[PDB]
Order: C-alpha cells, then structure tokens, then sequence
RNA sequence: GCUUGAGUCUCGUAGAGGGGGGUAGAAUUCCAGGUGUAGCGGUGAAAUGCGUAGAGAUCUGGAGGAAUACCGGUGGCGAAGGCGGCCCCCUGGACGAAGACUGACGCUCAGGUGCGAAAGCGUGGGGAGCAAACAGGAUUAGAUACCCUGGUAGUCCACGCCGUAAACGAUGUCGACUUGGAGGUUGUGCCGGCGUGGCUUCCGGAGCUAACGCGUUAAGUCGACCGCCUGGGGAGUACGGCCGCAAGGUUAAAACUCAAAUGAAUUGACGGGGG
RNA sequence: CGGCCGUAACUAUAACGGUCCUAAGGUAGCG
C-alpha cells in the first residue's frame, strides 16, 4: 500500500521470454508481468511488442504505489530490453538509470553442447 | 631476495597499523634484513568491497630479506584476522623511490 | 604506445593513473591494437592491471 | 554498460547512449558465445579463419 | 641451476685456472653438482617430466664427456671420476 | 510406435 | 542385443 | 528437375 | 520368382 | 644458431 | 696439433615450459530467509518438466565445485603430447652481447629406455556445470537418432595402469649451399635513421613436382644416418609371441577373390552451396 | 521383469510392419 516513490524495474529478457518486475531500492518485488502472461504465446511470445505490453501491464500491477523514478537493471540478450524500457517511460516513469546486469562468466561453467539443428 | 609487500588493514584496526609495522620490521631487521621502502598509504576507497569492508588500510613495504622469514610473514598476515588482504612479490633490484 | 616513447622499464601495478588510461568504463583491459602499445608492454599492463584488480586498487567490473 | 540520465535531456538520446554502450561492451556478443560450448579444436578453428581472411 | 659462486667454486677446484671454464674435468664437475642438487628436487616433484627432460641432458652430456676423457686421458679420467664419487 | 524396430 | 524395453 | 534428389 | 539375392 | 632452424 | 663443428663459463633478456603450494574476482547450481503472485521453462510449434505445499522474478546471507571474461594476437613457450587469472617456492630449456675456456668431445641410431591428447581401467577422494548410458516428451511411415526436459558413469583431485588419435605440416633427424618481397615476435650494436642475431606468418622467383603445389622454415641443389612402401580387397584381420587388471595394444600371415583400386587435374551435370 | 497377428522371389524362418496390454516386459552372460 505504502508509497515506494523511488523503484527498481528489473528487465529479464531471455531469448523466449521477457519477465518486467519493479522493486523497491532494496529489492522487494512490489509487482511484476512477463510476456507469456500477456496473450503471447510461442513466436509472439519473443517479440519486443509482447515484452512492451508485459512492461505496461507491470507499471499496472504497481500504479497503487504511485511510483516516480525508476532505475532500470537489463539483464539478458532477448528481443525484449529495449522496447521495455521506452514502455516504462511512456507510462509515466522517469528513468534516472539504465544498467546492464547481464551476468558475463570470467572464464566458470561450461555451457550445454551446440544444438544440431 | 628482494619482495615488494602490500597489506590492507580493516580500518576499524588503522590504530593497531604502526604497530604492526614495528612488528614485521623487527622480524626482517633481526634476521640480517632491510627496510628499503616503507609507506603507510593509510585508509583508501577499496574499488569493491571485500568482507562487507567498502575501505581498507593500505601498507606498502620493500623489504631484502631471506626466504623464510617472508615466508613467515605470510602466516603471520594469514593467520591475522586485521589483514583482509595481502600481496608479496619478488622483485629483481631493491626499490626505493617514491611510490605512486 | 606511450610507455616505448616514455621509455618504461616496467610497468607498476600501483601506478593507477597510468593504468586507468587502459581499462574500459566495464573495467576490460583495452586490446594493443585499439591503444597502439607494443606487445611487451600489453603483456606488463594486463599483469599489472590484474594485480592492481587483486589488490582492489582497480574493479575486476563495473558492477560489484 | 552503466548509463545514469542528465538533467534536461531526452529519453530517446539517453536510451540510445544505453544502446550505444551495450554495443561497446560486446554484452550481446558475449552472451551469443556462450550460450553452447564450443570445443577448443573448433575455437581455434574458427580463430584461424577469422585471421586468413583478414589477411 | 647452479649459483655463480657454486658454479666459481668448481671451476677453482677441478679447473687448472680461474678462467678455465672449458677443461672436461670442470664440465663434469658442474655437471655432477647440478645432477646431485637436482636428485633432491625429483625426489619432491616425481612427475616434472619437463624438468627432468633437462637432468637426463645432463645425465647424458656428462656420460658423452668422460667417454671423450677416458680415451684421450685414463690417467685424468680415474682421477675425476674419483674426485666425484663416480661408478663410471 | 518405438524401441521394439518402431 | 533389446526388441522387448530391452 | 525437384523433390525426389532433386 | 529366386535363387542367387533374388 | 643450430636444432631449433639452426 | 689446430679452432671453424660441438661444448663450458661470465652478463642480460622474453616466455600459458614443468612440478608444488596459496589466493582472487565473475558466473552457474544448491540451501536458508525477505518481498511478491501466476505463471515459469522450453520449441519451428509443442509437450514432458517446474509452480499456489508460492515457482519464475528480485533482494540478502550461506555452501560447494569447476573454469579463469577482458588482456589475446596465423602472439608466446615446450621434443612431441601440450601449456592461459594473480602470488610465492622448486625447476628445465631457448636466445643475445662481449670476451675467456676445452679441443672433434660430433651427426644419426636397429634393439633398449623414457615421455605421450581424449576416452578407458584400478584404489581412495570430490562432484557446481556439463554429459555417454538411461528415463520421459516431441518429430516421423518408423526415429533405438537429430530437437526438448531430466540424468548416471565420466569430466575434477591423488596415486597406479593404458600407450592409442586426421598423435597432421598427413612432410624423420643433422649439416651445407641456392634470387626476392611484405609482416609478427624477441634480443642487440650504432647516430626517429642505419644495421645485426633468434624464433615465427604470408606471398612469390629459379628449380622441383603427375598435378595440386613446395619455394632459404623446400617438396630446390647435395651429404650422413635411421624409419617405412611394393596392386585393390581379404586385413592391420587370423594364428603364435610379447605387453595389459581389462578394454585392448604391438608384432603379423594365408587361402580365396578382382582387373582394377588410387592420386591430381579437366569438361559437364548436379547440390536441401554462394552471387 | 508380456501376448497377438502379418511379412524376404524354393521351402522354412522372419531382420521388418501392425496391434493389445504393462510399473517395467529378462539385458550381459549362461542353458
Ligand atoms: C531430412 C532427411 O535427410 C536424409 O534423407 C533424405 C531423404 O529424406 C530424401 O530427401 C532424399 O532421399 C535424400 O537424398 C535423403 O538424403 C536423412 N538424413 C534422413 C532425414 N530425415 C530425418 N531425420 C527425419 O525424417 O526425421
Ligand atoms: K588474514
Ligand atoms: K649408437
Ligand atoms: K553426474
Ligand atoms: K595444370
Ligand atoms: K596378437
Ligand atoms: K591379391
Ligand atoms: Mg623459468
Ligand atoms: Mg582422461
Ligand atoms: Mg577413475
Ligand atoms: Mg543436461
Ligand atoms: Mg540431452
Ligand atoms: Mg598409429
Ligand atoms: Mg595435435
Ligand atoms: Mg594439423
Ligand atoms: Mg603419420
Ligand atoms: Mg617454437
Ligand atoms: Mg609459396
Ligand atoms: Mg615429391
Ligand atoms: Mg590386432
């Protein structure tokens, strides 16, 4: 209920989906919506349209907050990072940082094997 | 042999610094050992943290000494819960000129 | 390369002015080819730059 | 790629300099090379073909 | 390797001169300190094959170099070998 | 179908 | 070898 | 010439 | 059909 | 040089 | 006897050369919490799978293993296999500059000995990620596959074994000689310029080559020594020996059978190759 | 730790196909 003011949307857009949750500073989700819960599905489901409505339906999910300043933390390589992004401005928000968060290995695991496509 | 050590200090203990410093230097000087280089560099922004500590006092020595005396100087850093962090290297000639 | 026309008989880990000059705003150590320093010093600075990033006197990232 | 917005600047120029510093880290590509294992004999295939050709 | 004094050391004592560096007894002379030193290493590091590589070089050079002194000189040859503490 | 062969 | 599954 | 190869 | 192989 | 080439 | 081959010594240089120990940061996974709520994940599309017993997401703390982004380079080092964060300890080789020293001490090497990727094997550890086998889901006429979700050996460590790879430059080692050009890397002498060593990449001349190509790092011109070949298949198989815990390795036939098999290049045609 | 039914150009058998059921249909080896 109580008013966050100054938020945190979280961008983790996967190749098959896009996930948008805002936080608060200190990391509690206060509302969240992906592109697969959107009414995308499949091919549509990987696409920067799906993940811009996933992003206006999570500025939705936290309007009862009344949420001003957003710091956005982008986080994979999906088709989904940027239109996010512009989706969240367009909604009211004003976007104060941009940060890529996408976790790059210093070397550690070795990956799954190519796919014989 | 000839070592160029940094060691970084929790800097809640900055008051324990030159003590410890007399400590190690005695250890090197009684063991036919010199003091070539010493700089207290004192309290710095560590550039990430390191056990929670966002700052650490920093100590830069170059020191000619026999191996196992540095060897035990390295314990004594190990074994110390005030040292966060230490470096020891060899060097090829003494250093004394002033440090960045 | 600065440190040929300088004349740098080595490179200092401590000298972080110097080495700041040859990281990324990612903190990446730059290629020889883009900073034009010749391969022996390249070799030096990214030793240097890794025991500077050791000593947390450089970030390994720029996003601890 | 750590973009903080200016005061009395557009979106779209602050977003694009976000694009831009993206592209500089090579993130995108970073992630495209490890997203399968590639053997070091392919690795270092790869390694010699990308050099003959620039020659 | 050996250290400039360990190594000055040997060349005063198998050598005829300060500067005679070349003369077979010396080369085998540093050849047998530098075998012996390294039996104390491959006793700790069984599998540096790479290191070892080196001492069978050694090993070898030295054999090569009392074969050459026994069949120019016996005399000097019994004596080296003496002096080192060698079977052959 | 099916390891039985389908 | 198996038809059967084995 | 398609299918069948070609 | 047949023989030889058919 | 000498093995290594000379 | 000699010093020109081969060595030794002095000073310095570069290096993922090796062995041992320590340590750092990023990331994955798992565990425990906080916030939060209906999806997540995956694919060509799905489904299996995971999720209201609260996942996924996000934040905090913890555990553990493995590998070291960038630097990074037809870059470097090593006999080959190979070797990549940083630090220390132990240690091998190479190279250069000036001398000084030894005085043919050399080259090659059947047998022998050692080293030798990956997988595999033994004993004891370890196990994050990955992943033979295996399980389920798809696809399909079928699909014991490719794709998906899982997943055991294994991959990791110690010690021992195995001894093979398209272990390749498909090019044995050593030495000499024979037009050039452009680079990389690492020394060094001299006043950015001039040289002069080592290692290395590409192009190309004569010559060589069936051709393709090789071309001072020769597949050119020669010399020393070794290994190996003698039509295709049968067959690197059988039998015997030797080696191995085993898997197998190694040495290695014959009958019978065919009139070919093969290399390179040429013109087409063809391609779910490109323009 | 399974049945059924069909299928090869002499016959025979069935590598193969279809089918019903199962928690899974007995593998290596041996007979
Ligand atoms: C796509 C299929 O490709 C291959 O089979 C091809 C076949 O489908 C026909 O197009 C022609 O006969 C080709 O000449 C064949 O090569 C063969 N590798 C089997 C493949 N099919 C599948 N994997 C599958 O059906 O599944
Ligand atoms: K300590
Ligand atoms: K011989
Ligand atoms: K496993
Ligand atoms: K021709
Ligand atoms: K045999
Ligand atoms: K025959
Ligand atoms: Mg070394
Ligand atoms: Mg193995
Ligand atoms: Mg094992
Ligand atoms: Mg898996
Ligand atoms: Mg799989
Ligand atoms: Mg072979
Ligand atoms: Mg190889
Ligand atoms: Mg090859
Ligand atoms: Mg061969
Ligand atoms: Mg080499
Ligand atoms: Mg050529
Ligand atoms: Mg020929
Ligand atoms: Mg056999």
């Amino acid at each position: 209920r109580k008013q966050v003011s100054d938020g945190v949307a979280h961008i983790h857009a996967s190749f098959n989906n896009t996930i948008v949750t805002i936080t608060d500073r200190q990391g509690n989700a206060l509302g969240w919506a992906t592109a697969g819960g959107s009414g995308f599905r499949g091919s549509r489901k990987s696409t920067p349209f799906a993940a811009q409505v996933a992003a206006e339906r999570c500025a939705d999910a936290v309007k009862e907050y009344g949420i001003k300043n957003l710091e956005v933390m982008v986080k994979g390589p999906g088709p989904g990072r940027e239109s996010t992004i512009r989706a969240l401005n367009a909604a009211g928000f004003r976007i104060t940082n941009i940060t890529d968060v996408t976790p790059i290995p210093h070397x550690g695991c070795r990956p799954p094997k190519k796919r014989r496509v | 042999r000839h070592y160029e050590i940094v060691f970084m200090v929790h800097p809640d203990q900055s008051e324990q610094v030159p003590g410890m410093i007399e400590r190690y230097t005695a250890a090197i000087t009684g063991a036919e050992g010199k003091i070539h280089r010493l700089e207290d560099w004192g309290r710095r922004q560590l550039a990430y943290p390191i056990n929670k500590l966002h700052k650490a006092h920093y100590v830069l020595m170059n020191v000619e000494a026999p191996q196992e005396v540095i060897d035990e100087l390295e314990t004594t850093f190990r074994f110390n819960d005030a040292v966060i962090r230490s470096m020891v290297m060899r060097t090829k000639h003494a250093v004394t000129e002033a440090s960045p | 390369c600065r440190f040929t026309a300088e004349g740098v008989q080595e490179i200092d880990y401590k000298d972080i002015a110097t080495l700041k000059n040859y990281i990324t705003e990612s903190g990446k150590i730059v290629p020889s080819r883009i900073t034009g320093t010749r391969a022996k010093y390249q070799r030096q600075l990214a030793r240097a730059i890794k025991r500077a990033r050791y000593l947390s006197l450089l970030p390994y990232t720029d996003r601890h | 790629p750590v973009i903080k917005v200016r005061e009395n600047e557009p979106f779209d120029v602050a977003l694009r300099r976000f694009k831009r510093s993206c592209e500089k880290a090579g993130v995108l590509a970073e992630v495209r090379r490890r997203e399968f294992y590639e053997k070091p004999t392919t690795e270092r295939k790869r390694a010699k073909a990308s050099a003959v050709k620039r020659h | 390797s050996l250290s400039t004094e360990a190594t000055a050391k040997i060349v005063s004592e198998f050598g005829r001169d300060a500067n005679d560096t070349g003369s077979t007894e010396v080369q085998v002379a540093l050849l047998t300190a530098q075998i012996n030193h390294l039996q104390g290493h491959f006793a700790e590091h069984k599998k540096d094959h790479h290191s070892r590589r080196g001492l069978l070089r050694m090993v070898s050079q030295r054999r090569k170099l009392l074969d050459y002194l026994k069949r120019k000189d016996v005399a000097r040859y019994t004596q080296l070998i003496e002096r080192l503490g060698l079977r052959r | 179908k099916a390891x039985r062969a389908s």
